[PDB]
RNA sequence: CCCGGCGAGGGGAGUGAAAAAGAACCUGAAACCGUGUACGUACAAGCAGUGGGAGCACGCUUAGGCGUGUGACUGCGUACC
RNA sequence: GUGAAGAGGGAAACAACCCAGACCGCCAGCUAAGGUCCCAAAGUCAUGGUUAAGUGGGAAACGCGGAAGAU
RNA sequence: GAACUCGCUGUGAAGAUGCAGUGUACCCGCGGCAAGAUCUGCCGUGGGCGCUGGAGAACUGAGGGGGGCUGCUCCUAGUACGAGAGGACCGGAGUGGACGCAUCACUGGUGUUCGGGUUGUCAUGCCAAUGGCACUGCCCGGUAGCUAAAUGCGGAAGAGAUAAGUGCUGAAAGCAUCUAAGCACGAAACUUGCCCCGAGAUGAGUUCUCCCUGACCCUUUAAGGGUCCUGAAGGAACGUUGAAGACGACGACGUUGAUAGGCCGGGUGUGAGCUAACCGGUACUAAUGAACCGUGAGGCUUAACCU
């Protein structure tokens, strides 16, 4: 329905409720300013583009500077595109944080991977080319904390975020 | 590999660059300022201050501490004694390095390592 | 006389018919390497040329559609011994 | 008969198939073989049918089947 | 011999880059893979230009690619069907395996840049105590990162369209029939459903934002040319650099500062000390002032709106 931009604090195997010590990721839950929501008329489709974190006006230019004024909201790390439901429509300048994801256990996760530099044949293939730092697709993942408190989102096993890396966690419906 | 790595590699031999480095740090602490190439530079920098951090504080331990990676007496005789007193109030960067062009031999950048008070 | 390194070389002045005769020294074409001139080419497939060909600059009958330099493109075209 | 030692035109190219022996030039017309829905030039011509299977547009002998073929 | 040196199909003194048909490809480079290494072929990555005023980003997105793997058990169930015996649609749930994607926190390996033990020799006026050489002299552990021997997700479900097959009713031909009339279900086979690249897709796409709003002269008389001034938005080369990197390229900082180095504190390691790469603070140092490219309103034709 809605998806969240965050970042990867870090992933380590913390004790469950039972107490035996199980792998978990450590996901920070960043307030997603609205900035833009498209319609299928004036664009062709319907979605909102959102904002994550707070970056010095230096790094922003002003065209960018008038663009985030446009949308109502202090420029961030970058502009994230999420589909919408099809169904209500948001508004411009609120943010959302974990909230109702603790209502389906399927979430899907995307993000990078580690940096990994240009290996060789032998390494790579046992032909130069790139692996790593590409977009992930797992999917079918469980949500084990969901506080709300802490603005941490942690759910089952390893995430696809290199460290200080950019990730996506969106509500999936494939299993 | 190639991400998140301190200290250029300059391919040599551990032990040959071990002696290089202290014999390039000794050089530079005894005259006060050389010069050396930018990515040599680099390394002495990084490799020079902790031992001048060091000589802030005085004690036996810290003296033969010194004495083992310097392995010269006159430089241990006269650390502990000047630079510490002279960048007392001054916590980290006790050195600048300014370009000098290129070594026209070999077309190698080189560059002046010096002490931020340079003199008093 | 000047630049240049107190060299080499070059540029002014002069001699010299002539220095587009300067000691690498009569005249100085091509193969090979550059600069500028005018044209085309960054969505278009193959012995690269052949007839047609609008345009792009110039001189011409001072237009009257002539040529020089080229060809975006079109039909055809599978080196020599 | 051709090539050897004949160009040119048609068949997708194809030396062996068909028409057809170039003195040269000319921005004319008429024809041979082969074609007239285009690429690529010419009737989407006329008369009565077969073909309804894309056979046409690749396949024998054999009893409509035979028919499987060029990644 | 010269090249403006593509793939497939057909012919071919017989595997055609040069022949006929057909499809694709902006031009020019760097590093690899060697199918036929000068060249063609495939992957990663760049410089010039176009998308029609310039620049900045965010995406719809045609199109290409990754995969439709699999054993067992459970209420269903020794139940319906089946004469007894035999024995389901179930495909809902969990549980292993081959593989890719992802992370070192648990298992550890590596981690010659961290610490400790120690043999021979030399050196510090000499003991203690330290350093070089002997593969890091030889060993014991190990910070950060990388690792499989560690686990996290996985091969969906669903939908469209289906071949064969199965059909509700039903004549021509007082019957039957999947078909002639009305007129359906349906393979694991195709597509979609998840994601990567992707508008160089030259058909060159859509959204928003910031900026350029001077003058004069000439000609062969127009998307004409030239001169002084202007140098906007935006970008890049330098300076600090990175979890991005062979070189390119991308991201962050750049005195309106934690971008890099060092210092303090915390933790780990080693064994009260040293602590490289782990985290918070600190301008103490390096990151400047500047310079360069980049404009002066955007061409023509048709239609609807106020004039």
């Amino acid at each position: 329905m809605i998806g969240l931009v965050g970042k990867k604090v870090g992933m380590t195997r913390i004790f469950t409720e039972d107490g035996v010590s199980i792998p978990v990721t450590v996901i920070e839950v960043e307030a997603n300013r609205v900035t833009q929501v498209k319609d299928l008329a004036n664009d062709g489709y319907r979605a909102i583009q959102v904002t994550t974190g707070a970056k010095k006006a230096n790094r922003v230019t002003k065209p960018e500077a008038g663009h985030f004024a446009k949308a109502g909201v202090e420029a961030g790390r970058g502009l994230w595109e999420f589909r919408l439901a099809e169904g209500e429509e948001f508004t411009v300048g609120q943010s959302i944080s974990v909230e109702l994801f603790a209502d389906v256990k399927k979430v899907d996760v995307t993000g990078t991977s580690k940096g990994k530099g240009f290996a060789g044949t032998v390494k790579r293939w046992n032909m130069a080319g790139q692996m790593g730092n590409e977009r992930v697709t797992v999917q079918s993942l469980d949500v084990v904390r969901v506080d709300a408190e802490r603005n941490l989102l942690l759910v089952k096993g390893a995430v696809p975020g290199a460290t200080g890396s950019d990730l996506i966690v969106k509500p999936a419906v494939k299993a | 590999m190639r991400h998140r790595k301190s200290g250029r590699q300059l391919n040599r031999n551990s032990s040959h660059r071990q002696a290089m480095f202290r014999n390039m740090a000794g050089s530079l602490v005894r005259h006060e300022i050389i010069k050396t190439t930018l990515p040599k530079a680099k390394e002495l920098r990084r490799v020079v201050e902790p031992l001048i951090t060091l000589a802030k504080t005085d004690s036996v331990a810290n003296r033969r501490l010194a004495f083992a990676r310097t392995r010269d007496n006159e430089i241990v005789a006269k650390l502990f004694n000047e630079l510490g007193p002279r960048f007392a109030s001054r916590a980290g960067g006790y050195t600048r390095i300014l370009k000098c062009g290129f070594r026209a031999g070999d077309n190698a950048p080189m560059a002046y390592i010096e002490l931020v008070d340079r003199s008093e």
